[PDB]
């Protein structure tokens, strides 16, 4: 019964094609609730879940100003990191930032986090104690020295284990009719011949929330991690998720295979056999 | 530094001809973030297609959902066409009801 | 609500 609030930021330089594209999204658990897109018309932080719409004009103004300020910081940092990594001005580069906090079912703070990336690789991260940084390389250590001297971790910590928790608690109350619900996977198996002598068995998990789930194939007790096709968990688009796992088996031996399903919403793990 | 998209084309609900549904194209695991995704109906670009706001996974790779309401007819062919710097030509993934 | 604080890199 734990919950999370996370903000994701992406800035992408567009040399000669205008200012960097900037996209910010906020989630509670796996539910998006705010967005900002620099290429969108409104130029405002915008609601994306029904329970955030009740926030007042002061909230939307403040969130819009703060997210625009993040965009302006990233704009500067794109130039700075180009210098640190000795790159030219002609290429497109990417900064990604994620931060947020987890609370338990009783609302207590569990952990906070912040991680930054450059061109899709680790750049700098706040450590779990919220007091020290880990830089990924000698360039990122320049930033670390600057943030250590500016006592950035103390300011960030006050948000991650304080303000972040305050707002997450508020959102969980404001959105209780939806955020507290957990939808169990509906499971079935399908069978698809691929020749006269082999068939694909596919194990399906549908309509589940949250997205975390485990699907496993076993053959006569033993596992088949090397002979299993497993797709990425995917959104249905209605707020639930879907996944499947598949295995090619000899015709007439279907009974030797079992799919195993694990979801937080399942009282017991499900086992399916053809 | 460049990761090619994984592409899945699927319906929101189990498909039944004549009945309104949603056609999804989920692209994930890619970097960098510039990507062109079109949904196709009998080879032609579908005009009213929405998409999610760009987000990313723990490994920093990006993912997007493109979607549109459709009514499946058993003669109409649907596909997702994806272009990305990792691809030589745009990849077309046809919708198969069993996947 | 997200964080209102920014030191550049």
């Amino acid at each position: 019964g734990s919950h999370s609030m996370r903000y994701f930021f992406t800035s992408v330089s567009r040399p000669g094609r205008g200012e960097p594209r900037f996209i910010a999204v906020g989630y509670v658990d796996d539910t998006q609730f705010v967005r900002f897109d620099s290429d969108a018309a409104s130029q405002r932080m915008e609601p994306r879940a029904p329970w955030i719409e009740q926030e007042g004009p002061e909230y939307w103004d403040q969130e819009t100003r703060n997210v625009k300020a993040q965009s302006q910081t990233d704009r500067v940092d794109l130039g700075t990191l180009r210098g640190y990594y000795n790159q030219s001005e002609a290429g497109s580069h990417t900064i990604q930032i994620m931060y947020g906090c987890d609370v338990g079912s009783d609302g207590r703070f569990l952990r906070g986090y912040r991680q930054d990336a450059y061109d899709g690789k680790d750049y700098i991260a706040l450590n779990e104690d919220l007091r020290s940084w880990t830089a990924a390389d000698m360039a990122a250590q320049i930033t670390k020295r600057k943030w250590e001297a500016a006592h950035e971790a103390e300011q960030l910590r006050a948000y991650l284990d304080g303000t972040c928790v305050e707002w997450l608690r508020r959102y969980l109350e404001n959105g209780k009719e939806t955020l507290q619900r957990t939808d169990p996977p509906k499971t079935h198996m399908t069978h698809h011949p691929i020749s006269d002598h082999e068939a694909t068995l596919r194990c399906w998990a549908l309509g589940f929330y949250p997205a975390e789930i485990t699907l496993t194939w076993q053959r006569d007790g033993e596992d088949q991690t090397q002979d299993t096709e497993l797709v990425e968990t995917r959104p249905a688009g209605d707020g639930t998720f879907q996944k499947w796992a598949a295995v090619v088996v000899p015709s007439g031996e279907e009974q030797r295979y079992t799919c195993h399903v694990q979801h937080e919403g399942l009282p017991k793990p499900l086992t399916l056999r053809w | 530094i460049q990761r090619t998209p994984k592409i899945q084309v699927y319906s929101r609900h189990p498909a039944e001809n004549g009945k309104s549904n949603f056609l999804n194209c989920y692209v994930s695991g890619f970097h960098p973030s510039d990507i062109e995704v079109d949904l196709l109906k009998n080879g032609e670009r579908i005009e009213k297609v929405e998409h999610s706001d760009l987000s990313f996974s723990k490994d920093w790779s990006f993912y997007l959902l493109y979607y549109t309401e459709f009514t499946p007819t058993e003669k109409d062919e649907y596909a997702c066409r994806v272009n990305h710097v990792t691809l030589s030509q745009p990849k077309i993934v046809k919708w198969d009801r069993d996947m | 609500a997200h964080h209102g604080g920014w030191t550049t890199k």
